[PDB]
């Protein structure tokens, strides 16, 4: 074959498969780099713009992630890195046809946004997921210039709030909006501009609003957008009035294609039942910001038989979840957030009986994130016995080093059962009183695990050592405040090359061991992020504040700030 | 199926299922079940894999 291959290859879109075909023959390597539409870059520092731009020169879509995950826990101080500019500037003159840029935890600035705008004529998709460092001015520029923008998705970013003016720069000739997620903006956009905008966008399919858009106005935008597949409300409070409740209700039943609901800030129980015609076609629901008691959630959930995803505060409760269990036979992912964590005081009656219920009740539960204050190995044993198909399990017990509250034992057989019975468990996040014994379970059993997160657990480096030793599929390992150090870390030095990153903060990894590892391992960047001043100003054997290791073909980076050392 | 003559829909029919031959198979599984011969000195066939898995995956 030949130009046939071009056509055969267009059918292949997974990175794994693309990489696979690139390695099958020199000819394939070549046809492939030429006709590859998207690149996934999980770690911006693992390779460089020019290397990417020069393999893969016909790229239409680019995805990039910066800071490690524990940057959400405030464990990576400001300035660390993540600058996206070099990428924009590199692609800025190579990537003429560029359509999408999805960035996760990056630094992004107004001149980045300008440059994106000025250089990509066909530009369509911008998702900035937990980025920072731009302002509504940057948004202005994108609005004013990108004439084919289809998605402007700002999930979870710190924007500089200069002002809502930015939304009016979309010209009147602009119609192509497909997705707009401005939930993180505090700045109040102009309601006229916005409404006028929703109306001339016939393809608008997902609209997610900021708080500043009061519940009273919801109805009006919805009558303008009756094709919405997903909606995130704005403020969801008001004087209780039936003109108001009624306009809402009608507006909502107007959207026969809604599947996704969220927002619900300051929600007034009185005004939830409007959402009910919607309820029964509904796949995702997110009630995270709704601080609304159990019975209210339960009235809402009762009529969502089709529900596949639910994020909810913990205000739902055990009784809550016993309901969900009989109700949503199709639930796939459940996330219970905590309602007030810095109080040690059960303010709700959410225990482990919840999770246990859900898991007998929903044959398709495969993803869980759950904050309770108490737990037992009897629960985890049951949970694991009931959901062999579990693929993501994060548990997060609010008291740390809290043990099974009936036996006082720590939770090792607990999580042992999970790792032993969910042979696809691909992500696992731990807590409770835990000894090196759990890691032995993990390393013996967790063979597909890819991501593991650990805090206040383990006894000695033996723990970390069964993990790098045992876990074949490990990609991300991240750890804080455990008694883990030099030994496991150098004993398993080359595992680090089969892994995307290892992050360790407040552990006991000495500066001496960091140093050695950099030299044993030219190709890892081993980074000591420590804020007390140079590490060599302290004895080699003092634990660094944080060290973050990761493979790279780019070697060491150029934008370290002052409190980061490469080795 | 070749073609010459350009029956655009049917290209789509074969390609989509040849492509279906390939997805989720190693560069060997492909190269075997296909009889391409590996023309990579293992120095290049290893700089390439390190790029693939470290940077693009
Ligand atoms: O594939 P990764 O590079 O490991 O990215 C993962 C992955 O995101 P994607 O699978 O969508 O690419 C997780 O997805 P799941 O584990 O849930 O399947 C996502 O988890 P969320 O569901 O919370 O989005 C997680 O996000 P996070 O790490 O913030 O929890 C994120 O991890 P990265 O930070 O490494 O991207
Ligand atoms: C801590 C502050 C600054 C408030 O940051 C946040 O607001 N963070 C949002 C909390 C996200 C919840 C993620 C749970 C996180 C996880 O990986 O799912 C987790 C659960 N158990 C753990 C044990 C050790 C390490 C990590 C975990």
């Amino acid at each position: 074959p030949e130009e046939v291959l071009e056509h055969v290859f267009s059918f292949i879109q997974l990175d794994k498969d693309r990489n696979s075909v690139s390695l099958v023959c020199k000819s394939w390597y070549e046809i492939e780099r030429w006709c590859r539409r998207k690149v996934f870059i999980g770690n911006c520092y693992a390779v460089s713009p020019a290397t990417v731009i020069r393999r893969f020169p016909k790229v239409r879509s680019v995805e990039l992630k910066g800071k490690p995950h524990f940057a959400d826990f405030n464990l990576v101080p400001d300035g660390w890195g993540g600058y996206v500019y070099p990428w924009i500037e590199a692609m800025s003159s190579s990537y003429t046809w560029l359509e999408e840029i999805r960035l996760k935890r990056m630094v992004v600035t107004d001149d980045c946004l300008e440059l994106i705008a000025k250089s990509f004529k066909n530009f369509k998709v911008l998702v900035l997921s937990s980025c920072e460092g731009f302002s509504t001015d940057g948004l202005a520029a994108i609005a004013a210039t990108c004439r084919n923008l289809k998605e402007l998705d700002l999930r979870e970013s710190d924007v500089d709030d200069v002002s809502g003016h930015w939304l009016s720069h979309f010209p009147d000739t602009y119609t192509s909006l497909v997705s707009l997620n401005i939930s993180c903006l505090a700045s109040e956009v102009s309601f006229s501009a916005l409404e006028r905008l929703v109306t001339r966008c016939p393809n608008l399919k997902s609209l997610k609003l900021n708080r500043a858009v009061p519940l009273e106005k919801l109805a009006t935008l919805l009558q303008r957008a009756p094709q919405l597949e997903e909606l995130g409300t704005g403020g969801y409070t008001a004087e209780v009035r039936p003109d108001v409740y009624s306009g809402l209700s009608v507006a909502l039943s107007g959207c026969k294609e809604l599947r996704c609901l969220s927002g619900f800030w300051d929600a007034v129980p009185a005004y939830l039942p409007a959402v009910y015609s919607v309820c029964s076609r509904l796949t995702t629901l997110n009630l995270s910001y709704a601080t609304v008691q159990s019975y209210d959630l339960v009235k809402l959930l009762c009529q969502c038989p089709k529900l596949q995803r639910l994020w909810v505060l913990d205000y739902i409760e055990d009784a809550g979840l016993e309901v969900l269990a009989s109700t949503c036979k199709d639930l796939r992912e459940l996330r219970v957030f905590p309602s007030e964590p810095f109080v040690m005081e059960p303010n709700v009656a959410l225990t482990e009986q919840g999770l246990v219920s859900v898991s007998m009740g929903c044959p398709k539960l495969e993803s869980v994130l759950y904050f309770c204050r108490q737990m037992t190995n009897a629960a985890l044993i049951t949970i694991a016995r009931n959901r062999p198909n579990m693929t993501r399990f994060r548990l997060c017990i609010i008291e740390p080093k809290a043990p099974d509250y009936l036996t006082l034992e720590p939770l090792d057989i607990g999580f042992g059962a999970i790792v032993e019975h969910c042979k696809d468990l691909r992500r696992l996040s731990l807590s409770g009183l835990l000894t090196d014994k759990v890691f032995e379970y993990i390393g013996t059993y967790a063979k597909k695990m890819e991501m593991l997160s650990v805090a206040f657990a383990g006894d000695s480096d033996l723990g970390m050592h069964h993990v790098l030793s045992g876990c074949d599929s490990l990609r991300k390992l991240e750890i804080r405040d455990c008694p883990f150090g030099d030994k496991a870390l150098l004993a398993n030095a080359s595992k680090l090359e089969t892994m995307r990153s290892l992050w360790m903060s407040s552990c006991s990894v000495s500066f001496g061991a960091c140093k050695l590892l950099g030299q044993k391992m030219p190709k890892l960047n081993v980074e000591v992020i420590d804020e007390r001043g140079a590490p060599d100003s302290r004895p080699e054997s003092c634990p660094v504040e944080r060290v973050f290791i990761y493979r790279t073909v780019a070697g060491p980076r150029f934008d370290m700030p002052g409190f980061v050392w490469n080795m | 199926a070749a073609n010459y003559l350009n029956i655009k829909n049917l290209l789509d029919l074969t390609c989509q299922t040849v492509a279906d031959m390939i997805k989720g198979k190693t560069p060997e599984e492909i190269r075997t079940t296909f009889n391409i011969k590996n023309d990579f000195t293992p120095e290049e066939e290893e700089e390439v894999r390190r790029e693939n898995q470290w940077a693009f995956e």
